[PDB]
């Protein structure tokens, strides 16, 4: 599922803005 | 009124605009307590202000690292533009000061948490859960772009739950006063509109585009487009393509086609309606614009609060020491702040 690939990606953490 | 009002706003805005408050504190009349996030030029910490007893939470910036990393004008915008804006769902901003390595920005604290941790924690919100965070941004869109102002950073973790359950949005950092087009690459990858991706001129429609982002990730669990490294977001992001959890009503998903629109000439916010497009969808015909505005509203759920200066609802960062150097470090940058 979409969620179960969200979950095993490098991005669930808080995300930094960038500049 | 709505014109009436945004009159008024205006006025209000434009005079602290015109002449921002300044060294309205300093340093040794808080008692620094706890950080309760962190981000590129320092922490934001829980501190006692001991002449009132309230607790406040100060933005701590380093003026080098500001300036290594060229971001001198956006840390003056923000500055300039909290000072000055009033509206129920933006962070008061209550005391600002400097010395001789930092700027800071003293702000009501807000105890509920950020929006992302627990949204994390959940899963996903319910449609009429996120309807009810989505209405606030809205309505706070339609204030700030009354005034030419872009937002520019919306994302769960800008955004914090307050002791009502409702929306303060923090982190004007990317804020700007800008009548034409604008050009800086800004933001969180997630959250980009694809315009400022392919380095076209922008104006305050990628601010609705993020909304379509932060609804579709409040309501999925998921953003509409993530990959572990930035430059395979912005592929996914400039594609034109998004799909839609099954759970999603058919509602939700057309206000979503509209928002996360590639075609700025579509995209609803951006229309010569500009936000009643938005606010007259049928995904918010449940929605009482004014009693939001008002705080009427019971929130979907109000955060757990076991007393004054209670940090439950944040994570835990390691600390630091809090060093201020003998000599003044880039004070002619800094003037205005
Ligand atoms: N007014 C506030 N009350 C409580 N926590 C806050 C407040 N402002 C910021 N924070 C926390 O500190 C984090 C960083 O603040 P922010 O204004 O987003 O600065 P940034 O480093 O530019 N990102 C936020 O994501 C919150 O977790
Ligand atoms: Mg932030
Ligand atoms: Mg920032």
């Amino acid at each position: 599922t979409t969620y179960a690939d969200f979950i095993a990606s490098g991005r669930t953490g808080r995300r930094a803005s960038i500049h | 009124s709505v014109k009436e009002f945004l009159a008024k706003a205006k006025e209000d805005f434009l005079k602290k605009w015109e002449t921002p408050s300044q060294n309205t504190a300093q340093l040794d009349q808080f008692d620094r307590i706890k950080t309760l996030g962190t981000g590129s030029f320092g922490r934001v910490m829980l501190v006692k202000h001991k002449e009132s007893g309230n607790h406040y939470a100060m933005k701590i910036l380093d003026k080098q690292k500001v300036v290594k990393l060229k971001q001198i004008e956006h840390t003056l915008n923000e500055k300039r533009i909290l000072q000055a804006v009033n509206f129920p769902f933006l962070v008061k901003l209550e005391f600002s000061f400097k010395d001789n390595s930092n700027l800071y920005m003293v702000m009501e604290y807000v105890a509920g948490g950020e929006m992302f941790s627990h949204l994390r924690r959940i899963g996903r919100f319910s449609e009429p859960h996120a309807r009810f965070y989505a209405a606030q941004i809205v309505l706070t869109f339609e204030y700030l772009h009354s005034l030419d102002l872009i937002y520019r950073d919306l994302k769960p973790e800008n955004l914090l739950i307050d002791q009502q359950g409702y929306i303060q949005v923090t982190d004007f950092g990317f804020a700007k006063r800008v009548k034409g087009r604008t050009w800086t690459l800004c933001g969180t990858p997630e959250y980009l509109a694809p315009e400022i991706i392919l380095s076209k001129g922008y104006n305050k429609a990628v601010d609705w585009w993020a909304l379509g982002v932060l609804i579709y990730e409040m309501a999925a669990g998921y953003p509409p487009f993530f990959a572990d490294q930035p430059i395979q977001i912005y592929e996914k992001i400039v594609s034109g393509k998004v799909r839609f959890p099954s759970h999603f009503s058919s509602d939700l998903k057309d206000l979503l086609r509209n928002l996360l629109q590639v075609d700025l000439t579509k995209r609803f916010g951006n229309l010569k309606n500009g936000v009643n497009d938005i606010k007259n969808h049928k995904w918010f015909a449940t929605t009482d614009w004014i009693a939001i505005y008002q705080r009427k509203v019971e929130a979907p759920f109000i955060p757990k609060f076991k007393g004054p200066g209670d940090t439950s609802n944040f994570d835990d960062y390691e600390e630091e020491e809090i060093r201020v150097s003998i000599n003044e470090k880039c004070g002619k940058e800094f003037t205005e702040f």
